[PDB]
């Protein structure tokens, strides 16, 4: 129910030649799945009930 | 220390005047000892007789370079290929007068060819400089199926790729074809409004004739025409608004020959101090070997600098051609040529005369007209794209949501049947849903004209393997 | 998990509508597609159900050519629509419906 | 109808004349028999060649010219191209000075050499790299005639391929005799396989620089183009061994075979022309003079060089005169400085390899290394699986290790070709994980004697026996 | 490992020794006279980067 499901991203510079590499690296990491361990060992929501 | 320099010249008057010039130059500047005893030959129309005469009068006469000049008749070709080929056996350097064709630019075809006339690569560099100083983004290129055109296109691509810019569309012409209407309209249906031609005079004329037919000489259009494409009948068949080019002191045969002989009169002294010199054989018959000092001659000729020339300092590129040549922009005003843009090199020198443009505009057109005609492709997705057949009136039935608000609908275009191997018909469909709402929002906010289209194969499209699998093309 | 292609390639259909029709007709035991589409289909037709929590989570987008000057002007409009409540209203009017 | 051939002084005259006479008489009897005008002269000068052209023109209207050569000068090719352009007479390129092709064919010229363009050499090198599974590239070039378009072609080929080659940028040398910026340029090279587009003269200096910087190690590999390796008999002492190159030197086809192929192609072209148009070609008033305007009412022979087949071989030519199916044999510099054939390319434009990987060591210097160690594995457990390579110009798609397996041919013979095989499983993943920590090369083999085995007759078998021995 | 130079005035093995250097921070134990030549070699090999 988030009003604005935005994100964080990376703050680049106007005209900086990094939009052709940073986005590709992020997409590769998402596809290969290197964030599951990070989100499990850095978010670790304790309050879970079922 | 007696050497000879050959020369192929159109007329005996040029031969005698250049002989007098070299005789005078032998005593000018340093004038250490006897320098040059030049020999001149004429352009024999018969190729075999010309080649035999050149061999007999140059190879057996102890010469080191050949001064090949422009053919007397501009209409006829008289290609200087045979003399360069004969000189290539012993790596004999040859000095070109006004051979602007890019055939000799590549050293693969002619190993030994050092011309003082800049090739069309310099013209491409001038066009790139004009683009940089005028800030053009949407640029298309028209290149005919010729070696010089391909070389110019390659040079332009190499010089433009460094600024993360690539030509939107490149088309190929033929030497003799007249039905260029399809290519012309293909260029027309593009965002770019700048057209540049590079071909022969006849090809340029026959491709510019259709420009008036398709109203390509109107306002908002900029034409970039090369040096050789403005001459001839192009002046009569081209109205105002043509931005041509011309070389200052480029057609001055006497000045070019004087500069070349002044260069060689010191190059010979700069090369004669080596350990040994490979003398040519005493005749056209007897020797089949190759000089071992050819690279040394090429290096000493290209590395030498001469500021005594008319155009200034004389330096050679990797291909041994003119560098930083003086270019003059010619503007066709009232069917007359006016010199406005004169460029020494790597520097802009604007003139007070106004630069006119086709269509009577007094200001430079930006040439950025997207026309808001953004083609839209949509994939049939049930939760987001509801596709239903249209009625006989061309409009689908109108329904309402749960809240009674009018549901927007967009006319859809696509195949009638998605099954492969069927008689596909581009009947009008009616697709509506989630994406069309944001599309209409974008259209009403930033002035978009959306036309949704379907996909025959019904696939998003990724890399696929087909016949000739080395071609990775997206479907 | 490279052994998947030994079975996936031999059962690829032609369209999502054909795939869901086959699933309804007890042809395919399972189907793989985006979570939102499957959830909407399950909500609209109670004969289907969605299993699994999440894997290979991603997002949608709008694709334009690299030389198109309509990148920032479209991104700003999309963000404005997202922050002005248009996206939630569209989701409610096109995704949120009766739940089985 | 009238074909002439030119030969050097390498062999005798009468035997060559007899073989040329017997050539067309073997098979494919044309309705108009072709004669033979063979001359053997050591002299190679442009005036002699043009006089010979005039003489053969006066010799009953010779329609085709074949020129042999013994030197390595490229000016003879240029003058032959000029003669063909100014005479409209088809001339074929044979072994010798005209072997190397570097000038674009003139639109009004009819020339078809037996050589191959650098683009074909580029794709042959790419196929060799695919066979060797060398996915890392290092493109170092220099300012040379037409090398920029070669770089563009190789880039637009590697990026368009599904192999997924390295994205290493092109490190082009600026000018010769620097001694300062050359080391700076060589610093940026951090690859394992390096491709060279260089000249013969600059090859010595670049290899000396590599030897000084120690770039001739076991892990590093070198690729040499055809033009540098043109002089096979000329092997300088400063050239390290292992310089793999591709050419078509006279190792499998001799001068007689080449002239047989040329005369066969000419006869097929003449037969096709006669079938199309019933008109005997005629020469100009002079050899190549311009007394009258240059006009050719008859159609050019370029379209006739497309559907050409001789003795079941499609030895045709493209629009640029390049051979559709060139020889392109691969020569590898041996340790004792010799060139040997390790493959061919005529097999339907595919690549053939003898499957001999380790052939490089410390040649420039004297420093042995043990960076290449063989590994033996079995396929009896769900941890190692070997699969045949897919016939889609790809090396087991992705996440694979090259493998070797002795596939038995017959029930008696025990000869096994080194067929590349896939490598996947838990052990393969463990080895790949260890690779980063050990930065070591791998040579994976398979057990050729059943299962693991045990000590039999005091002799171990399988992987244990291989390790012991 | 320690990459010890053998002797001065080689011009051949010095580049081989410098090849093995693949680090970002380099510690030098050298003399004043040999410092000039080693820094010239580093400049030629471009080891004085940011
Ligand atoms: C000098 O040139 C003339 C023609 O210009 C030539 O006839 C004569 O043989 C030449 N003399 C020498 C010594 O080269
Ligand atoms: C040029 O070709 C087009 C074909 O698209 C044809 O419609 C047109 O009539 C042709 N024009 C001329 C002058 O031949
Ligand atoms: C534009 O070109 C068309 C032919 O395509 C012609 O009929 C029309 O008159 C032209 N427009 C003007 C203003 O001349
Ligand atoms: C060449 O230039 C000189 C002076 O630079 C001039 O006197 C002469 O008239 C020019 N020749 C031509 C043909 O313009
Ligand atoms: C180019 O510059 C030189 C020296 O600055 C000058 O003498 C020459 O006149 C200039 N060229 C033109 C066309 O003004
Ligand atoms: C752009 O949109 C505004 C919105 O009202 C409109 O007034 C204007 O005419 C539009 N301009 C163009 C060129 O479509
Ligand atoms: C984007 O919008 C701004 C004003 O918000 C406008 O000036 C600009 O032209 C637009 N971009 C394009 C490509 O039209």
């Amino acid at each position: 129910y988030i009003f604005a499901t935005t994100g964080y991203g990376i703050a680049l510079q106007k005209g900086s030649p990094w939009k052709r590499q940073i986005d590709l690296a992020l997409l590769q990491f998402v596809g290969d799945g290197e964030m599951e361990e990070l989100e499990t060992c850095w978010l670790t929501g304790i309050c879970h009930n079922e | 220390k007696i050497v000879n320099i050959g020369a192929v010249l159109s007329t005996r008057k040029h031969e005698q005047m250049f002989r007098e010039a070299v005789n005078q130059a032998n005593k000018r500047h340093g004038s250490w000892k006897i320098q040059l005893n030049a020999t001149s030959v004429t352009h024999k129309p018969n190729a075999i007789q010309m080649a035999l005469s050149v061999c007999e009068d140059l190879i057996s006469s102890q010469v080191y370079a050949i001064l090949v000049s422009h053919p007397p008749t501009p209409n006829d070709h008289f290609t200087p290929t045979p003399v360069s080929y004969t000189a290539g056996f012993y790596r004999i350097p040859v000095l070109g007068l006004t051979t602007r064709m890019s055939i000799y630019s590549d050293k693969s075809i002619h190993l030994s060819f050092l011309r003082t006339v800049p090739p069309y690569s310099h013209q491409s560099s001038v066009w790139f400089e004009m683009m940089r100083v005028y800030s053009w983004n949407h640029i298309i290129l028209l290149v005919s199926d010729d070696h010089e055109g391909r070389a110019a296109q390659k040079r332009l691509e190499t010089l433009l790729e460094e600024r993360e810019s690539k030509a939107e569309k490149v088309l190929q012409f033929d030497p003799g074809t007249k039905n260029v209407t399809a290519l012309l309209m293909e260029a027309k249906e593009l965002e770019a409004r700048v057209i540049i031609l590079s071909a022969s005079e006849d090809d340029a004329a026959t491709v510019y004739r259709a420009a008036a037919m398709l109203n390509m000489t109107g306002s908002g259009y900029v034409w970039l025409v090369g040096e050789r494409e403005i001459s001839g009948n192009a002046l009569r068949y081209a109205p105002d608004g043509i931005l041509g080019l011309q070389l200052i002191n480029g057609k001055n045969e006497s000045a070019h020959i004087s500069d070349a002989v002044g260069v060689v009169a010191q190059a010979v002294h700069e090369l004669l101090e080596k350990e040994n010199i490979t003398d040519p054989p005493r005749g056209c018959v007897g020797n089949t070997n190759i000089w071992k000092t050819g690279p040394l001659f090429k290096r000493v000729l290209m590395s030498s600098k001469y500021a005594d020339g008319v155009t200034g300092r004389v330096e050679f590129n990797e291909d041994g051609d003119r560098k930083f040549a003086n270019y003059s922009i010619m503007n066709l005003q009232n069917r007359k040529l006016v010199q406005v843009g004169i460029y020494n090199g790597t520097h802009v020198i604007p003139n007070d005369r106004k630069i006119i443009w086709p269509g009577g505009e007094t200001e430079k057109p930006r040439g950025y007209q997207m026309s808001t005609r953004l083609k839209i492709v949509t994939i049939h997705q049930e939760p987001f794209v509801y596709v239903k057949p249209t009625l006989s009136d061309g409009t689908c039935k109108e329904e309402f949501t749960v809240n009674g608000d009018p549901v927007k609908k967009v006319i859809c275009t696509g195949p009638n049947d998605t099954s492969p191997g069927s008689p596909r018909h581009t009947v009008p469909q009616c697709c509506y849903g989630f994406c069309i709402d944001l599309l209409i929002k974008l259209a009403r906010t930033m002035n978009f004209t959306y036309e949704v289209h379907l996909v025959a194969d019904g696939k998003f499209g990724t890399q696929e393997r087909v016949n000739n699998s080395n071609k990775k093309e997206w479907n | 998990l490279s052994t998947m292609y030994r079975h996936m390639e031999k059962h690829n259909y032609e369209s999502a509508a054909e795939a869901i029709q086959a699933v309804r007709d007890n042809k395919l035991h399972a189907f793989i597609w985006d979570s939102a589409v499957l959830e909407f289909e399950a909500s609209q037709k109670c004969d289907l159900v969605t299993t699994g929590e999440l894997f290979f989570r991603s997002g949608f987008g709008i694709g334009m050519r690299k030389d198109s000057p309509w990148k920032q002007n479209v991104s700003l409009s999309i963000l404005k629509s997202h922050e002005n409540g248009f996206m939630e209203d569209l989701d409610k009017t096109w995704v949120r419906y009766q739940e089985c | 109808l009238n074909i002439a051939v030119m030969l050097g002084h390498s062999h005798d005259v009468t035997e060559r004349e007899l073989r040329t006479l017997w050539g067309p008489e073997q098979a494919a009897g044309l309705p108009l028999d072709v004669n033979v005008v063979a001359l053997l002269m050591n002299r190679t000068d442009p005036k002699s060649l043009i006089t010979h052209v005039c003489d053969l023109m006066s010799g009953a209207r010779i329609h085709g010219l074949v020129f042999g050569d013994d030197t390595d000068q490229e000016a003879v090719a240029q003058m032959l191209d000029f003669i063909s352009s100014h005479t409209f007479v088809p001339i074929l390129g044979i072994h010798g000075g005209a072997s190397m092709i570097m000038a674009d064919k003139d639109p009004t010229s009819t020339f078809f050499q037996f050589g191959a363009s650098i683009q074909q050499q580029a794709t042959v090198m790419l196929k060799i790299m695919q066979d060797y599974d060398w996915h890392v590239f290092s493109l170092v070039t220099t300012i040379f005639p037409g090398y920029r378009e070669f770089i563009s072609f190789v880039k637009t080929t590697v990026d368009n391929s599904f192999v997924g080659w390295d994205m290493q940028n092109v490190i082009t040398l600026d000018t010769s005799f620097e001694d300062a910026k050359t080391q700076v340029q060589l610093k940026k090279i951090h690859s394992s396989v390096i491709l060279l587009y260089c000249s013969k003269d600059e090859a010595v200096l670049i290899l000396s620089e590599a030897r000084s910087l120690g770039l001739t190690g076991y892990d590093f590999f070198w690729i040499v183009p055809s033009l540098v390796s043109g002089n096979t008999e000329l092997i300088p002492k400063e050239f390290p061994s292992g310089l793999i190159s591709v050419s078509y030197d006279d190792w499998d086809y001799s001068l007689e075979a080449r002239v047989r192929d040329g005369i066969g192609i000419l006869t097929t072209a003449a037969s096709s022309m006669l079938e199309k148009f019933s008109y005997i070609p005629e020469a100009k008033a002079s050899c190549y003079g311009q007394m009258e305007r240059p006009e050719v009412p008859m159609h050019t022979l370029h379209p006739f060089m497309v559907n050409v087949t001789w003795d079941g071989k499609d030895l045709s030519f493209t629009e640029e005169g390049y051979q559709v199916h060139p020889r392109l044999v691969v020569i590898v510099l041996n340790k004792d400085r010799e060139w040997e054939k390790v493959g061919k390319w005529e097999n339907h434009t595919l690549s053939l390899r003898h499957a001999v990987w380790p052939r490089y060591k410390s040649f420039s210097d004297c420093e042995p290394d043990d960076n290449h160690l063989s590994i033996v594995t079995l396929e009896e457990a769900p941890f190692v699986i070997v699969e045949d390579i897919d016939p889609l110009t790809e090396t087991c798609v992705r996440n694979t290790v090259p493998c070797r397996k002795f596939v038995k041919i017959n029930n008696s013979t025990n000869e096994g070709m080194n067929v590349k095989k896939c490598c996947k499983g838990f052990c393969i993943d463990i080895l790949k994980k260890l690779s980063r920590t050990v930065k070591f090369t791998y040579d994976l083999y398979l057990v050729t004697n059943g299962k693991h085995g045990k000590k039999v007759n005091n002799v171990w078998n399988g992987m244990i026996g291989e390790v012991v021995y």
